């Protein structure tokens, strides 16, 4: 248990801090983002998922797997890795805020952010753009369209909240996103709610936007 | 094709 | 319906010993 | 061998062998 | 019959419907069943028998659907085996026909003849030649005939389906959906399956019987290549497929005895097929998986069918695998899914589960690399089954109710007083039935209990877990769902489980027998909503009277109100459930009576129980406007029965200073109630008059292991059972309008449950001490029950099996005396009214039996020359029935009362009953084929006048005899029933030196039961005194043995018949065990030791190797018989290592082999205690067994062997040096534990060798525990 | 009566389901929680009703609500105090309940790192699981000791009081697992939990004697498997403040 706690620490703590993210949120350490996803995800469901169980209730094929896994650790979030939920169960206690602290932070990589940051119910839905950028994963920001649906408007501002924002440029795409929603009760509501979680989201202190 | 049985006779289907 | 209905006999009434 | 240290439960000490 | 027969060829499929059913229908509720439905089977195959003319579609349709409705009724003059075999010939000449909507029909009766086969037809298709001994076409090569020598009709038949519906000739090619449309695919699919069901090796053919041409078809095709149809487009296709994956394990499993590599080998062999049984659970697994919910019910339907087999097996990994997978169908969408689901895991054995669990390490792992145990039982109890009890469906939630109540007894826990490990909790389990011991030897309401139960700890245990987790959810449910469901099922484990007789199990604490969680129900009843779901709260209700019920031996008496309950606390309870009921049932009464509301009962005035008035009116108005007059689900119905019934109940706890305010009000509620629930008012009016006369229970009070259970505890019982074998009213007015309404119904109805509750009434009117003649004006009542006999004796009174024992109790009671007007009627009468439907009518153990029962406890035990008189008639009425165990019962009854009153009677007739019965014996004219009848013949037995059984001659003559046929199971199993009967007489009752030198001058022959005889009575063909004896229990032996491992599980016998065969060898073993372990019969266990060890005198006897051979087959499968043999083989002396090396599988899973592992080490270790004078076989276990026997050391044979090997130098040495050679395999916490408690006592002359271990081998280790003990052992030696 | 008091078991419902959106499905930064105040002053309301009522047992059930919900929106140390408020409203007439409200208890100040109240709750649950379950336990009972023992071990080990504070039944418990003489084998168990638990429980109870932390390190990968995961967190605990002890400002 001191040696899972001792990687852990080590990767929660170096993930936290601007000139290491920074060398691993790069094209060069591409393999070892997708290491640092496969490993975590891995050592997740070696503890918490028992045989018969599941976690929740052209690109080398590696990339797409690490999209796959960092959006259902990010769903996790809510369900098997809060502390003191009925499924966090079986988790101990010690792994559980590393976990989270990790999980939120590799999120925030732009290996896989755009396709975090997409709600599952609008590839449910059929949305299937082509992604172009450095790694070939650089989905568009979602559609307003989508976002007339309570659902996954629910569900993308549990995805903006619990990721922050990675740039300014990031800032004020959702920005323009929550305003583009005023122009339903609602959804005037929630993004009302949104608007004031995303300027309030500015005033945290050591670094704006990163929840980690 | 042919068929037998016992208490039926031997029978002819047309394959 | 009944037996003493339809063969026209009053019914009883009970009492101890 | 060791015993028990007596100021403490949890303390134990030694004894010539 | 014949109106309906012309209908068959109507162009309307509803005519034919109708005509089909009707035909049917009308011989099965005529009085000759068996005679018309062979009358009907003459006319419908008469209609198609000249099968060479081409009949009319529509007649061949019609004639197909009538029998398929009428083989279910053939399934049990009478049907022939010639007449049926043409049934399934003209069913195979169908399946060929131009029109596949003929095709339907024909595979649909298929599926029927499979499904349910009439025996005579079963005998026929499973035999190696049955048949042979009395658009187009697309069968392209030799296919076989159903008349062939070689082979067994159903592998035609399977072959048949195959080339005409689902195989080309070309390996791996499907047939076409336009060349045979999918619901033809499906039916011929299941129809493969349910051959292979009756006959396995159908499935592994070669689908022609000689090559199709090598130019067009290169390789030859398998029948097996059908289970490329999982992959199929069709939903249907793939779920077939699957259930035939999971008939085909099944059977393969049943079909050889677990012995799968043998069978396999031999099928291969004939065959050639390479194909694999692991092969079809890759299939069950990826078919759970489908996208397609109807395709998910059926492979869950199919692991249903063998997942018990497959854990029972050499496959129990791939078991394992199967519950894992199912898991995941929980969260499923459709309802369906979800029940067979709980259906399933409602199956599952979790002690086998548990042993499989503890030996399974990788698979624990899963796919993932997981980290701790896969806890099967805890995700099924709690992540399944109890959660399910909260699903939004009622019918998901009654079937996870009944689920949990079917898996209290399989549970398995650790730390159990009664079981330390699931090994022995599945040897217990074993060894329950089999060696089930031969025994025998005002009225307050259910779920009271005043003795002392003798209650399972290891059951109380698992139900305490199951009702905490239950009331758990209970008290947390934030769900209206989960809130009904855990009151579902609590209300169904307190009836299963009874409150009063399982008071640990339900114990929560409070009254310091129990009242569980009594106040947490009483919550619910009192709550806004919960009182408005009428299934719920009848539950509540139900469960709350048994709660309150359950209390009462510890809660009464000998305050004012309630002066019964000494538990004070228990009175707020009890005047809170008992004032719920009265304003309830005025509801009722409100409803039933239409009068609008507006003391105790009274409710116009309480919201909560307005809002429930609604409701009832709601659902008694739509039953007003309806007539479905057998549905037993009808809301109000139900609801006012089980108020009626809870009343009832806490009446009993009631006296006349409770009810005495309040009985006017209770009755003006019953009269209302009466015409929708007239039983229960009834009842309820029973109870009321209990309450009134001070009749009812408030006015009329004042470790073990696996030698244990598989030999020891059996052996006791049985030896010792052997040695015992020698030795105010003014307001009885008030309910006179009441008894009125219940004596018309009687004379108006056609429900026996409420007539046999009426003359319950009067019964207890009578006792009472009620004025008859003033009740019944002019013998009016009377004269109607007397008359109800002339339709009874006739078998025109349809359910009179249940009204005959209340009528006889009434008359009875009504004859006594010369009291009132008259003598109303006699007991000559009585008699004449016993012996009229014993003349002629249908069958003793429903009607004349019943009607004896009264009238022999009443004439010997509680009522000279008229008296005695009537009672010899009564003797020689049961003599006429003397054959029933039910009169046997009688006859111990008349015995134990002579007996006390005059023992020259008692003596007198114990020689008549004697006289009748070892006749009757020797001839299988008893009815003793039962477990409860052979326990209640020895009962009868031991009550006989000893002098009865003298002279032993007439016993002997009696069990020296042979059977008429051996061909058929009952008759075998008369014939060895009767032999235990007699043999228990005559190893309790007389002595060796009398029954051999009796046999001696009776000159009885050993060949009296050789081979020969015992070979031609198979086929229906019909020197000293102690080697004659023992050859004869010695053949009996081979003979149980062959019948028990030859004899097809569903084809050739029963399961009640299949346990029946193994109690006899149970109890036949138990006997020999007593004659060779007591030293009461030295000269027969010298014969027996001479015998085990002979030839067969050539071919005459079983030898002691072919014993052997079906005793090793056994193994897989009756581990608690094959221990019992291993016991005999050690008191003959039989210490060959060509046995015991395979029953303790010496090196150099399955469970089943397991406890026979175990058990055979163990039972050897008391053997060599007894043998300390033999080197040899105390070396052999040390040398080859030291792990088994230090992980077995607890049990006490074990135990003294060990203390044994302590006492001796050389014998010491040998066990350090044999630790010495396995220590890599002790090094586990428990086994260097038990390893250490084995070395502290070793011999003084080896601390040397000893001491050199612990320093180089087992001191240095992690656990600190063991290396202190470690230390101080060592220590303890160099002081020595 | 009953109407006013399911209406307010709605109502509390109706903020706490508000409260469950903000923070757990939304996690809203701004979700301070006023719908919590809400719900907290209904259900305070609602207890004062349900037991002027006399009902305590359905009172219980709003403390037990009200329980898991603080659990869930992360703030334990709330939560352990309403789920002894429950336990004590159920105590004089469920005693099984009670036992179920007081381990929640234990895992809430387990969660706020309460180990000296987490210890004192289970050796309450371990007295009153002897005096109405009972020297063999009944099975539902059976389990709540098992539970208690290991835990209540456990947290000896972490905290290791003083003379003044190892009690009566701390020592009791404890001797099972201990040597009383040099020449001692240490005790046998009385069959309450698995040998191979109890033989590795006596081991680092030894373990922890000696100072053996190689000895504590094999133990700990051995035991995970046996171990519920609150046990592996305390047992977690055991080595960590073994290797790095605390209050020393380093």
């Amino acid at each position: 248990s001191l040696d899972l706690q001792a990687g852990l620490d080590c990767c929660c703590l170096a993930l936290q801090l601007p000139g290491l993210w920074s060398v691993v949120s790069s094209t060069e350490f591409v393999t070892h983002a997708c290491s640092l996803i496969h490993c975590v995800h891995f050592i997740l469901e070696a503890v918490a998922v028992q045989p018969g169980e599941q976690l929740l209730s052209q690109n080398p094929k590696y990339i797409t797997a690490a999209c796959e896994m960092v959006a259902e650790m990010v769903e996790s979030l809510q369900s098997v890795l809060a502390l003191g939920h009925k499924r966090n169960s079986g988790v101990p206690a010690f792994l559980t805020p590393l976990l989270r602290n990790i999980i939120i932070s590799l999120a925030r990589l732009p290996l896989v952010n755009s396709y975090t940051r997409v709600p599952p119910l609008v590839w449910k839905l059929g949305w299937s753009p082509k992604p172009g950028g450095d790694f070939g994963t650089a989905f568009p920001e979602i559609p307003v369209e989508f976002l007339q649906e309570k659902e996954v408007f629910k569900e993308f501002i549990y995805r903006i909240n619990t990721l922050g924002w990675t740039s300014r440029t990031q800032f004020e795409e959702t920005w323009a996103t929550l305003l583009g929603v005023l122009v339903r009760t609602q959804i005037n509501v929630l993004a009302v709610q949104a608007i004031t979680s995303l300027v309030l989201s500015a005033m945290t202190v050591p670094v704006a936007g990163n929840p980690a | 094709y042919t068929a037998r049985y016992l208490t039926l006779g031997t029978l002819h289907y047309k394959c | 319906x009944d037996i003493w209905c339809e063969t026209n006999k009053q019914t009883g009434i009970l009492v101890l010993c | 061998y060791l015993i028990r240290s007596s100021f403490n439960w949890f303390v134990f000490v030694e004894v010539p062998c | 019959l014949k109106a309906f027969i012309a209908n068959l060829k109507s162009s309307s499929p509803t005519i034919r419907r109708t005509a089909a059913g009707s035909a049917v229908s009308i011989c099965q509720h005529s009085r000759r069943t068996q005679y018309f439905y062979s009358w009907l089977l003459n006319v419908l195959l008469g209609l198609l028998v000249p099968v060479e003319d081409e009949h009319s579609t529509l007649l061949i349709l019609g004639v197909l659907l009538t029998l398929r409705y009428l083989v279910p009724l053939l399934q049990q003059v009478s049907p022939s085996a010639e007449q049926l075999v043409q049934v399934y010939e003209l069913t195979l000449h169908h399946t060929q026909h131009q029109d596949h909507n003929v095709v339907t029909g024909a595979l649909e009766l298929l599926q029927q003849l499979f499904r349910t086969p009439p025996p005579e037809l079963l005998q026929t298709l499973t035999a190696v030649g049955g048949i042979g001994q009395l658009k187009p076409c697309r069968i392209k090569g030799d296919i076989g005939q159903s008349t062939d020598d070689d082979s067994a009709p159903l592998v035609h038949c399977v072959r048949l389906l195959s080339a005409s519906f689902l195989l080309t000739g070309g390996k791996n090619v499907l047939v076409p959906d336009r060349d045979v449309r999918v619901s033809v695919k499906a039916l011929a699919l299941s129809c493969v399956g349910a051959a292979v069901a009756l006959h396995p090796e159908s499935f592994f053919s070669k689908l022609y019987k000689v090559p199709l041409d090598t130019t067009e078809y290169p390789e030859e095709q398998y029948v097996s290549d059908i289970l490329n149809y999982i992959d199929h487009g069709d939903p249907q296709v793939r779920g077939a497929t699957a259930i035939l994956c999971g008939t085909l394990i099944c059977s393969i499993l049943s079909r050889s005895r677990f012995h799968v590599g043998d069978w396999m080998g031999t099928i291969r062999t004939l065959t050639g097929n390479t194909f694999s049984l692991a092969d079809c659970i890759p299939l069950l697994r990826k078919t759970l998986k489908d996208e397609s919910s109807v395709t998910c019910k059926l492979a869950c339907t199919a692991v249903r069918n063998c997942v018990m087999s497959l854990c029972s097996s050499s496959y129990s990994e791939l078991g394992l695998q199967l519950i894992i997978d199912v898991l995941t169908l929980r969260n499923s969408s459709y309802w369906l899914v979800r029940t067979e689901l709980l259906e399933t895991l409602a199956e599952i054995d979790f002690r086998l589960v548990s042993f499989l669990e503890a030996k399974a390490e990788n698979l624990h792992r899963g796919a993932h690399h997981y980290t701790g145990l896969l806890k099967l039982q805890e995700r099924v109890l709690n992540n399944v089954v109890i959660h399910l009890l909260g699903d939004e469906d009622p019918r998901v939630r009654h079937v996870a109710a009944a689920s949990l109540i079917r898996l209290v007894p399989k549970l398995f826990y650790k730390c159990d007083q009664g079981q330390a490990d699931p090994v022995v909790a599945v040897a217990r389990d074993q060894s329950s039935v089999y060696l089930k011991l031969l025994m025998h030897e005002t009225r307050i309401y259910r779920g009271y209990n005043l003795l002392p139960s003798i209650t399972d700890v290891t059951m109380e245990n698992n139900l305490s877990r199951v009702i905490a987790a239950v009331s758990h959810e209970l008290i947390t449910s934030t769900t209206r769902a989960l809130t009904f469901g855990c009151c579902e099922a609590l209300c169904l484990l307190s009836t299963a489980f009874p409150v009063c007789i399982w008071s640990l199990g339900w114990h929560c604490g409070p009254p310091l027998c129990t009242v569980g969680m009594a106040t947490m129900i009483l919550t619910l009843l009192s709550s806004a909503w919960f009182p408005l779901d009428l299934s719920a709260h009848q539950d509540a209700l139900i469960l709350a009277g048994n709660l309150l019920a359950a209390s009462a031996p510890k809660s009464l008496r000998s305050e004012e109100v309630w002066p019964a309950l000494g538990d004070r606390a228990l009175v707020p309870m009890v005047e809170q459930l008992f004032s719920h009921l009265l304003k309830v049932i005025n509801i009722c009464a409100h409803v039933l009576d239409d009068v609008a509301p507006g003391s105790l009962g009274s409710f116009y005035h309480l919201p909560s129980y307005l809002k429930l008035h609604d409701v009832l009116k709601a659902t008694h108005a739509n039953y007003k406007v309806t007539l479905d007059l057998q549905n037993s689900t009808e809301k109000f119905g139900g609801f006012l029965r089980s108020a009626l019934d809870v009343l009832s109940q806490i009446l009993e706890l009631a006296t006349l200073q409770d009810i005495g305010k309040c009985v006017e009000e209770i009755l003006g509620y019953l009269k209302s109630c009466f015409s929708r629930e007239p039983m229960m008012a009834t009842v309820c009016v029973q109870q009321l008059l209990k309450t009134l006369f001070g009749t009812n229970l408030a006015s009329q009070f004042d470790r073990p292991g696996l030698y244990h259970y598989c030999f020891m505890a059996p052996y006791t019982h049985f030896t010792q059972a052997l040695a015992d074998a020698s030795l105010i009213h003014n307001h009885i007015r008030l309910f006179e309008p009441l008894v009125i309404k219940a004596l018309k119904q009687y004379t108006t109805t056609t429900c026996v449950q409420l007539q046999k509750q009426v003359l319950d009434l009067l019964a207890q009117l009578v006792q009472l001490r009620v004025n008859y003649c003033l009740l019944d004006s002019d013998q009016v009542f009377i004269g109607f029950v007397l008359k109800q006999f002339e339709y009874i004796e006739v078998g025109q009174f349809r359910e009179s099996e249940a009204i005959i024992p209340n009528i006889f109790f009434f008359l009875v009671l009504l004859s006594y005396e010369r009291y009132h007007s008259k003598q109303i009627i006699g007991i000559p009468k009585i008699i004449q009214l016993c012996d009229g439907i014993m003349a002629s009518g249908r069958k003793a153990v429903t009607h004349a039996i019943p009607a004896l029962q009264p009238i022999v406890h009443d004439l010997f035990v509680l009522r000279g020359k008229e008296l005695e008189t009537q009672k010899e008639v009564v003797v020689s009425m049961l003599l006429r029935l003397i054959q029933y165990h039910q009169v046997l019962e009688m006859f111990i009854l008349v015995l134990q009362q002579c007996h006390k009153e005059n023992e020259d009677k008692w003596k007198r007739l114990s020689r008549q009953i004697a006289d009748i019965i070892l006749p009757m014996l020797a001839k299988q004219q008893m009815h003793i084929d039962s477990h409860e009848a052979l326990g209640v013949l020895n009962t009868l037995f031991e009550i006989l006048a000893p002098s009865s059984l003298r002279p032993v001659d007439m016993l002997l003559r009696s069990m020296f005899v042979t059977p008429n046929t051996m061909a058929s199971v009952s008759t075998v199993q008369l014939w060895i029933s009767g032999i235990l009967a007699i043999l228990r007489v005559l190893i309790s009752q007389s002595t060796e030196d009398i029954v051999l030198s009796r046999i001696q001058e009776l000159s009885f022959s050993p060949y009296l039961i050789s081979c020969t005889v015992i070979n031609r009575l198979r086929d229906g063909d019909s020197n000293l005194p102690e080697e004659t004896f023992s050859r004869f229990l010695l053949q009996l032996v081979g003979i149980l043995l062959e019948d028990i491992v030859t004899k097809q599980l569903k084809v050739e016998m029963s399961e009640q018949q299949h346990t029946f065969y193994c109690q006899e060898l149970g109890t036949l073993l138990m006997c020999l065990i007593h004659i060779f372990k007591s030293g009461m019969f030295r000269r027969i266990t010298a014969a027996a030791t001479r015998l085990f060890r002979s030839d067969g005198c050539g071919g005459s006897f079983y030898t002691l190797d072919s014993l052997n051979l079906r005793a090793r087959s056994m193994i897989t499968t009756h581990p608690a018989l094959v221990l019992l043999w291993c016991q005999i083989l050690l008191l003959v002396n039989h210490t060959d290592y060509r046995w015991w090396a395979e029953v303790q599988q010496t090196p150099k899973g399955m469970c089943n082999r397991e406890i026979v592992r175990r058990g055979a080490l163990i039972l050897f270790c008391d053997y060599v205690c007894q043998n300390l004078h033999d080197s040899e076989h105390l070396t052999w276990l040390i040398v080859n067994h030291i792990q088994d026997l230090i992980s077995l050391s607890h049990e006490p044979p074990v135990q003294d062997f060990i203390s044994a090997v302590h006492r001796n130098s050389a014998a010491s040495g040998l066990f350090i040096q044999a630790i010495q050679s396995r220590c890599e395999n002790l090094s586990t916490p428990t086994m260097l534990k038990k390893t250490l408690q084995c070395l502290e006592g070793i011999h003084l002359s080896q601390s040397g060798a000893v001491l050199t271990l612990y320093v180089d081998r087992l001191l240095c280790t992690p656990f600190r525990v063991l290396a202190r003990m470690v230390d101080i052992l060592a220590c303890r030696r160099v002081e020595m | 009566g009953p109407g006013e008091a399911l209406a307010l078991t709605e109502a509390a419902r109706l903020f706490l389901r508000q409260e469950r959106d903000a923070r757990q499905r939304l996690v809203c930064p701004a979700a301070y929680g006023e719908p919590l105040q809400a719900a907290a002053s209904a259900l305070g309301a609602a207890v004062r009703l349900h037991l002027e009522l006399g009902q305590p047992a359905a009172a219980a059930a709003l403390c037990l609500e009200l329980a898991a919900a603080l659990r869930d929106l992360g703030q334990p140390a709330a939560a352990a105090g309403h789920f002894q408020r429950a336990a004590q409203l159920q105590l004089p007439q469920l005693p099984l309940a009670a036992l179920q409200a007081l381990g929640e208890a234990a895992s809430c100040q387990l969660l706020a790192r309460d180990y000296t109240g987490a210890l004192a709750v289970f050796t309450r649950m371990q007295r009153l699981a002897r005096e109405h379950g009972s020297p063999a336990a009944l099975g539902a009972f059976s389990d709540v000791l098992v539970r208690c023992e290991v835990s209540r071990v456990l947290l000896l080990l972490l905290l290791q009081p003083p003379p003044a504070k190892l009690l009566p039944e701390h020592a009791q418990t404890l001797e099972k697992y201990s040597w009383e003489a040099f020449d001692s084998h240490g005790q046998e168990s009385s069959g309450q939990l698995p040998e191979e638990l109890f033989l590795l429980l006596q081991s680092l109870v030894m373990a922890t004697h000696e100072k053996d932390t190689e000895a504590i390190k094999s133990l700990q990968v051995e035991m995970w498997p046996l171990l519920t995961a609150e046990q592996n967190h305390l047992l977690h605990l055991v080595l960590q403040e073994t290797i790095s002890p605390s209050g020393q400002g380093v």
